[PDB]
């Protein structure tokens, strides 16, 4: 049911709005402008198509995702789970050179939402090279 | 700096042919239309006709049959008018005028006019 | 293809008098004609292009007239230097061709 | 102060091929084309082909399959290669530049050609 | 392609293609680049490549240039003076020969076109003081006119296909750039590399 | 149809009194007219334009009128160079038709 997310800064066709849609067989990414949409197109978006510039086509369970946007680059890190306590590794999937701020985002149809801080971390790489332990640097005097 | 000049008076015979030329100076020929009118001895001015300078398209009124042909030439940058079948009353003065589309509509400048007289 | 015929093969005339050279075309070409002057031990020199304008450095006596299939190159007061062969060149069709070539001859 | 010079006379037999070098100077060849015209003894001027700086090659109808024109902007040289030499090939070949204006005409100046002699 | 007044517009992004093979071909009639030397297209690269394609008359290729006159150059398409790109034109007479009468061109307009302006409209042009209404008559002309592309027409009337390419100097992260060459590899040798 | 009389054949004013004249129209044609000044012998001269406008080439102390199916025109005053012929214009349909005008005389008294 939880399929896509809408990113942007004004939620209107005036400014470009990033759109990610899952088609149950492939993913389509478009930064083309779309008009305001208070309610998602559940079907049990056809708002507008203005200045359509970029297009991309590509491919219990806790599908963790981390979204980042720095220096005009958009990164999506994904990791699946077989069956939220425990330690896991997140790896980069794709990179998008779009170059747009996005100050707000909306969800399209329970989940958890967090936030990141500019902290310092210690990592213990394994012999395979896969990360397997993280230690904070300001949580406790022991850290 | 726009000026218009014409020829002098002429006399014509009943049922003959004459030619009159309208010369315009001070502006490029092929952007403003050229119009002609007739004044029959202090009578109401009658719109003779008008023609395009570049498209060379000429149009007339229903009460104009009798001289229905106009032409303009770029070699001398002038307009030609000719008369035929001068029967009894076409002895008048003909004024050649030019209109301005960008500003000042309705035939600002005129000419001194050419007076034609029909006689035996 | 198209062909060009010159007026006379050889024209004899004294210097200083009015002269004219004729080039005829089988098909109407509008104004796509040119006139060239070739002297002895020398390649042709362009006199008139398009039969309507002159060439820089060409004496004002040279002039062109005619359109369609007939073209005439007229010179006012021919001089000794102008006694040479003349050519007419057409380019309306894709294969451009030259005329037969008329030759100017002195009379004195 | 533009000048146009070609190679020397050719001493060839009817069978093989030959190349003619046409070199320009004092003006930019990258903006104008080059024309080739031949003149047999007792025959008028015949145009062979024209090359344009945009990589365009055009040939005459009778010499479409027997001509090769190459341009090199590194040294501003035009190479004119022809094959199937015959007795009638003895002529004078002129190379000249393309003038601004229309495709036919724009003949401002020319260059002195080479004398190719073909005999058995 | 589309009409001369309504020129086809194409935007190209996220690709790598060679530009040297363009002028190396033996079919391009006119090839004039203004913003960069023709031989240095492969060396450099830009962003936001724009292609404008249309068909004009044979004797009007010179109209497409920064800062020139002409009815088509003023009422159909005008190139801005600060233009950094290239123009390609080649003969297409055999494509339209019988012959072609589906082409229209603009001839009457109130003012000159703006740079990169896609002015598409229809209206009875006025050329007189009196207002024009109803059907076209005096001082009432149709701004579009046809082409007499007869197959029996030589130079000056044959239809030429013209493509104009423009680019921007990296206003965003680079998306299109020229291809690069990769050599072979060696082993057991003291070799410096960039990789 | 096409008929025009502008309410008079000749006007007479002696001294100082303001002079005015209408340019009345037939059944609805529109509102766009002009007036012409005609001194006895030389080329004509436009008097007013669109019934409310001013001419940069004339020492404008002038007044026009409104709009509708009727027209009116007013001139400055009676100076020593006002006796001439007047005409106005009708240009909506292409066969432009003029009127008889109205000729003003300075009505000199005893
Ligand atoms: C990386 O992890 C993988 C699997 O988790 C290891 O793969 C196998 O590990 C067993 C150890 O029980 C070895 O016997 C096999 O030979 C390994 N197979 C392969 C294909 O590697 C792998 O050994 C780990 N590598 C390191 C460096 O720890
Ligand atoms: C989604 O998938 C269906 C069928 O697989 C396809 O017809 C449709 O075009 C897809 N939508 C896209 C690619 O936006
Ligand atoms: C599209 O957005 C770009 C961003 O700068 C802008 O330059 C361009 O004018 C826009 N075009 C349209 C049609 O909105
Ligand atoms: C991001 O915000 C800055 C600051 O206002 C603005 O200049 C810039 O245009 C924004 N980015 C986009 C893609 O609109």
């Amino acid at each position: 049911i939880i399929r896509g997310w809408i990113f942007g800064t004004t939620l209107d066709s005036k400014t470009q709005s990033l759109l990610i849609v899952n088609n149950a067989t492939n993913v389509v990414i478009k930064v083309c402008e779309f008009q305001f949409c208070n309610d998602p197109f559940l079907g049990v978006v056809y708002s507008s198509a203005n200045n359509c510039t970029f297009e991309y086509v590509s491919q219990k369970n806790l599908r963790e995702f981390v979204f980042k946007n720095i220096d005009g680059y958009f990164k999506i890190y994904s990791k699946h789970t077989p069956i939220p306590q425990g330690f896991s590794a997140l790896e980069p999937l794709v990179d998008l050179p779009i170059g747009i701020n996005i100050t707000r985002f909306q969800t399209l149809l329970a989940y958890y939402v967090g936030y990141l801080q500019p902290r310092t971390f210690l990592l213990k790489y394994n012999e395979n090279g896969t990360i397997t332990d993280a230690v904070d640097c300001a949580l406790d005097p022991l850290s | 700096e726009v000026q218009l000049q014409q020829s002098g008076p002429e006399l014509v015979k009943p049922g003959a042919s004459v030619k009159i030329s309208c010369k315009t100076s001070g502006y490029t020929f092929t952007e403003y239309t050229i119009y002609w009118v007739k004044q029959s001895l202090g009578k109401s001015l009658e719109w003779i006709g008008g023609n395009n300078p570049n498209n060379d398209d000429t149009t007339y009124k229903q009460f104009f049959k009798g001289k229905a042909t106009l032409t303009v030439d770029k070699s001398s940058s002038t307009a030609y008018m000719e008369l035929r079948s001068l029967t009894s009353e076409d002895s008048a003065v003909y004024y050649c005028a030019r209109d301005g589309y960008p500003y000042y509509y309705a035939l600002d400048f005129w000419g001194q006019g050419t007076s034609v007289t029909v006689s035996s | 293809d198209i062909q060009l015929t010159q007026s006379p093969a050889i024209l004899s005339v004294s210097p200083g008098e009015r002269v004219s050279f004729s080039c005829r075309a089988s098909q109407s070409i509008g104004t796509s004609i040119h006139w060239y002057q070739q002297r002895t031990n020398g390649s042709p020199r362009h006199l008139i292009k398009y039969a309507s304008e002159s060439i820089s450095g060409i004496p004002s006596r040279f002039s062109g007239s005619g359109s369609g299939t007939d073209f005439t190159l007229t010179i006012n007061g021919v001089e000794s230097e102008d006694i040479a062969d003349y050519y007419c060149q057409q380019g309306h069709n894709w294969p451009l061709t030259f005329g037969a070539g008329t030759k100017l001859e002195l009379k004195r | 102060e533009v000048q146009l010079e070609e190679s020397g006379p050719g001493l060839v037999q009817p069978s093989q091929s030959l190349s003619i070098t046409c070199t320009v100077s004092d003006f930019s060849l990258t903006t104008y084309g080059v024309h080739w015209v031949r003149q047999s003894p007792g025959k008028g001027l015949e145009w062979l082909g024209v090359i344009w700086s945009g990589g365009s090659t055009d040939y005459n109808a009778a010499f479409i399959s027997r001509l090769s024109i190459s341009k090199d902007n590194s040294k501003s040289q035009v190479f004119f290669k022809m094959n199937s030499l015959q007795t009638n090939d003895t002529a004078i070949y002129y190379c000249a530049r393309m003038g601004d204006g229309y495709y036919v005409g724009a003949m401002d100046y020319w260059g002195q050609g080479t004398s190719v002699t073909v005999s058995s | 392609f589309a009409s001369v007044y309504a020129w086809n517009r194409k935007r190209i992004s996220n690709c790598v293609a060679d530009y040297s093979v363009l002028y190396n071909s033996a079919s391009f009639s006119t090839f004039k680049c203004y913003g960069v030397s023709p031989t240095k297209l492969n060396d450099l690269c830009f962003t936001n490549v724009y292609a404008d394609s249309f068909v004009i008359r044979g004797d009007e290729v010179r109209q497409i240039a920064p800062g020139q006159t002409g009815k088509i150059a003023d009422y159909n398409y005008k190139l801005p003076d600060d233009f950094t790109g290239c123009v390609i034109a080649w003969n297409s007479n055999n494509l339209d020969s019988k012959g072609n009468y589906n082409y229209l061109y603009r001839l009457f307009r109130k003012s000159n076109l703006k740079p990169f302006e896609r002015d598409i409209s229809t209206e009875i042009y006025q050329a007189g003081s009196t207002p024009c209404n109803g059907v076209e008559g005096f001082n009432c002309y149709f701004p579009l006119q046809s082409y007499g592309f007869q197959p029996t027409n030589g130079v000056g009337y044959q239809p030429y296909r013209v493509v104009v390419l423009s680019f921007e100097l990296l206003h965003a992260p680079a998306t299109v750039c020229g291809p690069k060459k990769s050599t072979n590899l060696v082993k057991n040798k003291c070799v410096n590399f960039n990789f | 149809d096409i008929v025009m009389t502008q309410s008079q054949k000749f006007m007479s004013t002696s001294v100082g009194d303001r002079v005015s004249v209408t340019c009345k129209s037939s059944q609805n044609v529109g509102t766009n007219v002009a007036w012409y000044q005609q001194k006895p012998g030389q080329s004509p001269k436009a008097l007013i334009y669109s019934a409310s406008y001013r001419y940069s080439g004339v020492p404008d102390h002038f007044t026009g009128s409104g709009s509708g199916t009727d027209f009116t025109l007013t001139i400055s005053n009676v100076q020593s160079a006002d006796l001439a012929e007047y005409f106005c214009q009708q240009y909506n349909n292409y066969p432009w038709t003029f009127g008889g005008g109205t000729k003003l005389e300075i009505k000199r008294t005893v």
